[PDB]
């Protein structure tokens, strides 16, 4: 409790600014649509945002839990006490802020994009059900990317953030990446069966639609996603990324890590 | 109709800009500054960041995205100096 | 007012005019829609306009030094974003 | 085609942005006042802006010719072509823009501060006469600063600007400073005689009003200004400025210059 806590007034002032920022250039509509995202960390879900922005001709609001963590009223004091381990202390705030925003924006009828990994089915089911009760159509757009490419992506994201700010940069546990990779295929089939989503789609990093339950109702998203996740990536396709990451790690003075050494071998092994 | 290189730049920009914006917003709010008073150094900065964030990154070239990324690196550095006297 | 603050203000005014003018020249030369905040260079121009609305005579020496750094950073940043060529 | 020239359209678009920028937060009034500044380069005339801002409760527009020099449409090309001697090539543009701005703003009736050195009597006379014909009260506020302090000011200014941008920094030719110091005292008496200015004031570096023709109409501004221009400055007073200059010149790697050698020599003699 104490400093990790905050007043309703502090919460309110932040909620109001968040709302002001998010609705800029946006307009509520009669039949709103909510797009729940999915895909393991590193897959590149930003590509899904592009496809949805296009579909809605720009009239859509993206709700990303992570963008509110450093907004905790006492973030500065919390950081001085916990430094790199501050994240766990402010997640509650971010979670509450995220739910407050979704609730307010869905009450008004804005088209929404909800950042997510699809690690579980209960979260998206809960969200979709709550939204449909408010008159929303709900879709689920998910990244379908080879596990090796998304894993390298988590590493590159970290090294890049590190280069920008060594203070707040923090790696994605490989366990967190692998758990989504392992459960996502089965989870999408489970979601397919609920019929809650008008359309469940799989996309690659270039925004190419690889699957659509609306288009192929009897085809499960499972096998198609698994195939992509386990697809063997050629050295020709992977070498460029390896070198790019390698160079960033050298700059960050991160050569003495299993990640750097593994990239060296996997690279020299070509 | 997007590239991984650009969507990756956008992801990084989105995380960095949030951090910078939140830092300034937090100060303005914990300090009870009139958000409607652009004469105040921190509020003026907050308003500039609001203007910077209102853009659509999906409508920028790779070069422009790299520029926006540097913009936020520069504001990350600047905000720290302005707030931490 | 002190000579120290006055001098800081004189430098700020000279540097800011240099940075603002560079940006204004580019926007005009490239015939960019000044009312389109989506255009990267116009967005920057508008931020600079916002920066210039302040009354520096009301600032402390510390606030002036921060403003001075602001213009140094925008001096650096503008040189990078003003990438497109042409007359 | 001569890059030194520019189209009336280019001039017009810049004039428009300048007006939009300058009137921001200001308002034209029924009985406007214009303040013509005077003082040699390095005399810290921005201090005058501060006092006038206070007097007008912030409703005043400062018109400064220098802020338009780099606004020339082809400034960059002119900089590479003429380099260090580029200023004389953009002055035609800046002079034209400055007069256009003064004309447009005075047509409306905004309170104005016109930056100037007071090198001549005729420029401010013509300016004030033109303004009065537009319903303006016209005043003249001038910096009264020892010639050693203003000279040092021009050096500190150059080195400081150089530190921010080597390509933007430009030294103040000594003649630009010395000529004003020489003309000003007499020029102010000549201006005093015209009766064009409701008040002619002299301010020191600290903002202290040293003279006011309005308060003492039978006293000439000349002697008071000459006394301060020729005032002998002590070892202290300039020491802090010399130290600031040294710090910048070390940073700028400008130690191998007469100025620097003079600064260190002086500073050494001032040590306990």
């Amino acid at each position: 409790a104490n400093i990790v806590n905050f007043t309703d007034k502090q919460f309110e002032n932040r909620l109001n600014d968040n709302l002001e920022e998010l609705i800029q250039g946006k307009k509520a509509v009669e039949s709103p649509t909510a797009f729940l995202l999915g895909g393991q960390p590193g897959s590149g879900k930003t590509s899904l945002r592009s496809a949805i922005f296009e579909e809605t001709q720009g009239n859509v609001i993206v709700i990303d839990n992570d963008t509110f963590k450093q907004q905790h009223p006492n973030f500065d004091e919390l950081v001085k006490l916990y430094e790199k381990d501050v994240v766990k202390h402010v997640t509650p705030y971010s979670n509450r802020m995220t739910e407050a925003i979704i609730s307010r924006l869905s009450d008004q009828g804005y088209n929404l994009v909800i950042e997510g990994t699809g690690r579980t089915t209960d979260v998206p089911i809960q969200t979709a059900t709550m939204l449909q009760a408010k008159g929303y159509e709900t879709k689920m757009y998910v990244m379908a990317v080879p596990k090796i490419n998304s894993y390298l992506g988590t590493i590159e994201r970290y090294e890049t953030m590190y280069a920008d700010d060594p203070m707040t940069a923090r790696a994605t546990p490989k366990q967190a990446h692998d758990i989504v990779v392992k459960n996502l295929p089965t989870n999408l089939e489970t979601l397919h069966k609920t019929g809650l989503f008008s359309d469940i789609r799989l996309y690659n990093r270039e925004g190419v639609k690889l699957y659509s339950s609306l288009e192929t109702p009897s085809i499960s998203p499972k096998e198609t996603l698994e195939k992509e996740l386990n697809r063997k990536v050629s050295g020709k396709e992977i070498q460029p990324t390896l070198e790019r990451i390698e160079q960033k790690m050298v700059l960050n003075k991160h050569q003495e890590t299993p990640e750097f050494k593994a990239i060296q071998q996997k690279l020299e092994s070509l | 109709a997007v590239t991984y290189e650009k969507t990756f730049e956008i992801e990084i920009i989105n995380e960095l800009s949030a951090s910078v914006y939140n830092r300034v917003l937090n100060y303005v709010l914990n300090h009870e500054l009139n958000k409607n008073d652009s004469q105040l150094l921190e509020v003026n900065l907050l308003n500039q960041l609001k203007l910077a964030k209102r853009v659509n990154l999906f409508d920028y070239s790779l070069e422009e995205l790299q520029a926006v990324h540097e913009y936020w690196r520069s504001m990350n550095r600047y905000s720290k100096q302005v707030l931490n006297k």
